């Protein structure tokens, strides 16, 4: 009956649920960034030598470098039997609000941790900007997710690789004294009470450990059947329709206006709900959050469920056993270098007996001097002079450490090539780019395009709070991968580019180059190479 | 033979009135030169004279105050042989089984010193289970003793049971021949209810104390004497020391049998309506909190007379005992044989103070330490590794510092069925 | 766990002990069933034969 | 003393960046290849000893 | 270990610091490892005045 107690079963459940996998991960991110030798007990023992000759990092290094060379970002094309252009104002919009450092820097995190450990994620936010906003005095804006697979927990009844079907997910904040500081600012929370909850490391590495903080957020997906009002647009139309939930305190605006009320019908939606929550009490009980979808966007490697348990691997858990092999073999090589007696002769000390300074090793005599006789034994007993044998690396070590660096080599070869990890990435991506159609029909001012010129309908509340209204006509794009632009410009340059790589040297071939010099950039000379095209464009109609 | 990773969990224990305890957290800077002791004022009453002329009778101003302290650390100092396979096997479950221990101590402390301080008790000569509905009759006897005496309970009351009463009230409730929605509740589930008799939360509590019974007999008073409500009082070189409020010292006859945690009440006193300094029927109750000496003991709530005539009206005001003692009242103990105690209390009677262990800092280097998060309880320690090379071994210390503290004595309570012989 | 007040806990660490409880098998539960070949000419003796073993 | 802009006037440029455990990791090329560096002046050393 | 300046002289010097967990304390040392030498005594001299016998 307590929504604490529920929402730590949950958590708890998924937590225990998801304990193989998170260790796993969390051993392959710290064998890949910190050290491969992962022991933590010969530290407080006795020291030998350990060496770290790495064969493995320079493969990570590669498959980052040749997946980051080709981004990928979302790419909205308008539905079947929708107006040609309906994906304009969105494509805008993502691109005025992802194309700041934040996106690329989470986008690059995420590959990153799925190379390595098999799992990343990010998250997206919406924030209020009175500087630049992106519409309706908000923006959209993506950040980062680090040591995803120990600090975001999705919802343990889940089948899907981009958890489109979980039901909720925790996510742990680790913060320092002023970053907590920072937080109860921002969400009107107490700072003298800091907050508790579990360590995402979980008590691993005690020799890598910090002073954090922890607190959760705890976002959950509730699908129900809401009223939702139908009107009648003042500039004709009809099936303008608004949510009774959105339309609450604007509810006789609507009818000063000029709206009036036709009907009114039950639809089912989607309502995501947001907790702060500590290990011992919820801070934060159910803030609504914008949007039909949980905004954390994860990324896999190779990904799959064992036995109703889900395994996620990168390219370094199989060569993790070949690497730890080879250093210990160069270790022990390095002490048989190091500690072993050099080849010096064996001798009496009455063979010597008076010439030992002959073999301290100058030069300044042509020969060496041997005692011949004693008074007992008659003559030195005769016997060929023994040296100590040179040092040499055992055949065993140096078989095991070309068989350890030859399996490594082997077995460290993601795909044949990066097809299948970029493939994933662009799954990711479409999960992000509808997470963004939803949040940006959810707060931004969509303006609906109408073949009588863009129509932009809002009101304004008695509290001069604005209201967005936007109809139940607004999935009229969807998701597909497309290279990265920067801006709309950039995407249409592209375009022209590529139809004139193909176009036939005639008069289409005319046309697009007028097209593309009518959107250059502007300096002076491109200024004038534009006006001149425009001004061709324009007089051949 | 080596393990499957399958723990077979054997123990869920449950802290509530840990978790309902209030959590206070005073600036460490300060508290560090002020020796760990804040001091809080209290609500402020005032005289009142009738008359017309009142020349030479302008009273003062008087406002009392309580200090609010902290023990010692509650560790969990255990050591990591390196040459053994447990290290890595055992080490993470003993932190976390660490954690639990550690809650479940702060919720044993909390549960002591409030059945400890206690100073309103409520006697049963009979057993829960002897009369019907006389589990009701327990808590409501509660809710009105606290009624009578005007104490304030806006942050909210509450009522532990210890789990053989709490079953004999369910029991009660089940054995009405009859079924209502009450009944069918207690019947299909152990509750009885969640507030009764005027109480917003009345809970079963796995471990509430078992107050021993005290063999003293024959003690009176020795001497008249008269408490005097002060904030601070001079000290031999003239420097103004302030006053807890909330401890009394009497003089008795012999102190033989008595212990930390007895109820007793003199013969004759009775209480007040706080507010109003009326009468009530009720037998002035107080717990010993310390036997200092051997003819002395410390009683929590300070007996201020309304007849003390050495009293100036300020403190008069404060009075909450229709009388003093006389050299020849008998004090009569009320815990008079062995059974499990019945906690209430007002939500904010009981708070945790709590101070950080800054082991954080760059003295101490060469250990790693961090924040430790103590589940159901709402606190946070430390939690600090540190590798000798003498023994080969790794030390690890779970180290969490608190203090429970009662800032209104009078505000707690303490039921005791089967007072009997 | 056990747990120890105080500030000063020099030469006072504990160690670490853990106990286990054993999972086994018992015996088979059988059931033989002799039959010849004439007998196998209804099969339904040993079919329900059979579902009572189940 | 007030300065101008919005943000801290220092721009800092990575590596090999990213978090180990909520610590901050940087790598350039010199960190792996310092233990064999080591080995071999060592043994270089050695042999004209 | 740290380096430590210190300020008037232009000498450097160890912070050195250690923590200990049995008794929650630990240790500070601010080390100064310096020598003076008179290289030239025949150049360093001294003024006595009031000498009288």
């Amino acid at each position: 009956e307590n929504r604490l107690e529920s929402i730590l079963s949950r958590f708890d459940a998924d937590w225990t649920a998801s304990d193989e996998a998170r260790r796993e991960a969390k051993n392959d991110l710290f064998f890949s960034r910190v050290s491969q030798w992962d022991d933590w007990l010969s530290q407080y023992t006795t020291l030998q030598y350990r060496g770290q000759f790495d064969v493995v990092r320079p493969v990570v290094r590669k498959l980052v470098s040749e997946m980051r060379q080709n981004p990928i970002d979302v790419l909205y094309r308008p539905k079947d039997g929708a107006r040609p252009d309906a994906a304009d104002v969105l494509m805008g919009m993502y691109r005025t609000d992802m194309r700041h450092n934040t996106a690329k820097i989470a986008v690059n995190i995420a590959v990153r941790e799925q190379i390595e450990a098999g799992v990343g994620a990010w998250r997206l936010v919406t924030d209020y900007e009175d500087q630049s906003p992106t519409s309706n005095n908000q923006v959209i804006r993506r950040e980062p997710i680090h040591s995803a697979c120990s600090h975001v927990i999705w919802d343990s009844n889940s089948k899907l690789m981009d958890k489109s079907d979980a039901r909720h997910c925790t996510v742990i904040h680790s913060m320092s004294q002023n970053g907590w500081e920072d937080f109860a600012e921002k969400y009107d929370l107490d700072a003298d009470d800091i907050p508790s909850f579990q360590n995402p490391n979980d008590w691993v590495f005690p020799w890598l450990t910090q002073d954090t903080i922890q607190i959760a957020e705890f976002y959950e997906v509730v699908e129900k059947k809401e009223t939702a009002f139908i009107y009648q647009d003042p500039v004709t139309g009809e099936p303008v329709s608004y949510f009774k939930r959105d339309i609450k305190d604007v509810i006789d605006d609507l009818a000063d206006s000029g709206f009036i009320k036709i009907a009114e019908r039950q639809i089912k939606r989607r309502r995501v709900y947001k907790s702060i929550i500590t290990c011992t009490a919820v801070l934060k009980d159910k803030q609504l959050i914008a949007g039909e979808h949980i905004p954390i966007v994860p990324v896999f490697g190779e990904w799959g469920f064992v036995e109703d348990k889900e395994v996620y691997e990168g390219v370094v858990r199989l060569t993790k056993d070949g690497q730890r092999l080879r250093n210990m073999i160069m270790s022990f090589n390095a002490d048989i270098v190091a500690r072993t007696p050099k080849k010096k002769p064996f001798f009496w000390p009455e063979q010597i007996a008076g010439f030992e300074h002959m073999y301290d090793g100058n030069d300044d005599y042509p020969y060496y001097l041997l005692n011949r006789t004693d008074e007992n034994s008659g003559d030195l007993p005769t016997q060929p002079l023994a040296y100590y044998e040179n040092p040499e690396v055992p055949q065993a070590n140096a078989y095991m450490l070309e068989a350890a660096t030859s399996a490594v080599k082997e077995v460290a070869t993601l795909g044949v090539e990066t097809y299948v990890f970029q493939d994933n990435l662009a799954t990711a991506m479409r999960r992000d780019g509808e997470i963004y159609q939803s949040i940006v029909n959810d707060i931004y001012d969509v303006p609906r395009n109408v073949t009588i010129l863009m129509a932009e309908v809002v009101d304004l509340a008695t509290g001069e709070k604005q209201v967005l209204n936007d109809i139940r006509g607004r999935y009229e794009c969807y998701t597909d991968v497309g290279p990265s632009f920067q801006s709309m410009k950039q995407q249409n340059r592209a375009e022209i580019l590529e139809l004139l790589g193909k176009t036939p040297q005639g008069t289409p071939e005319y046309q697009l180059l007028l097209l593309q010099y009518f959107t250059l950039l502007d300096g002076k000379g491109v200024e004038m190479m534009r006006d001149y095209a425009n001004k061709q464009l324009i007089q051949m109609g | 033979t080596l393990a499957v990773d399958e723990i077979i969990e054997t123990i869920s224990a449950i802290t509530p009135m840990a978790q309902k305890a209030k959590k206070y957290t005073p600036p460490a800077a300060s508290m560090q030169r002020s020796s760990n002791t804040i001091w809080m004022p209290v609500e402020q009453e005032s005289p009142t004279q009738e008359g017309w002329d009142l020349t030479d009778k302008a009273t003062g101003l008087l406002e009392l105050n309580v200090a609010v302290n902290m023990g010692e650390p509650d560790n969990d100092f255990f050591q990591l042989r390196a040459d053994d396979l447990r290290d890595e096997t055992a080490y993470r479950r003993r932190i976390q089984s660490a954690a639990r221990k550690l809650a479940n101590n702060v919720e044993l402390k909390v549960a002591n010193m409030a059945a400890e301080m206690g100073s309103l008790v409520i006697t049963s000569p009979d057993a829960i289970g002897t009369n019907t509905a006389d589990a009701w009759n327990f808590v409501a006897d509660a809710e009105e003793i606290m009624f009578s005496r005007e104490l304030n309970r806006d942050m909210g009351t509450s009522y532990f049971f210890n789990p053989q009463d709490y079953k004999k009230a369910g029991y009660d409730l089940t054995k009405r021949d009859i079924f209502g929605r009450i009944p069918e509740e207690a019947y299909r589930d152990g509750t009885i209810q969640r507030q009764v008799a005027g109480f917003d939360d009345v809970l079963r509590s796995p471990k509430l104390p078992v107050l021993t019974k005290s063999t003293a007999t024959g003690i009176t008073v020795s001497g008249a004497q008269s408490f005097k409500p002060v904030a601070w009082q001079l000290d031999n070189d003239g420097n103004k020391v302030n006053v807890d409020n909330r401890f009394a010292t009497v003089t008795l006859s012999a102190t033989t049998g008595m212990k930390r945690g007895d109820k007793i009440s003199f013969a004759g006193v009775k209480f007040l309506g706080q507010m109003a300094k009326n009468v009530l029927a009720q037998d002035a109750t107080f717990s010993v909190v310390r036997v200092v000496d051997g003819t002395h003991v410390e009683i929590t709530p300070k007996p201020v007379a309304l007849d003390d005539v050495s009293l100036s009206p300020e403190q008069r005001a404060y009075a909450n005992v229709n009388t003093s003692l006389a050299d020849a009242m008998a004090v009569n103990i009320l815990n008079v044989k062995d059974a499990r105690t019945n906690v209430f209390w007002a939500d904010d009677a009981i708070r945790i103070v709590s101070q950080p262990i800054p082991a954080n800092h760059e003295l101490f280097a060469g250990m790693k330490t961090t924040s430790f998060s103590i589940p159901d309880v709402g606190l946070n320690g430390i939690f600090a590794t540190q590798g000798d090379i003498s023994t080969l071994s790794g030390l690890c210390r779970i180290a969490l510092w608190y203090g429970v503290n009662a800032t209104r004595p009078e505000a707690i309570g303490v039921g005791l069925p089967g007072q009997t012989a």
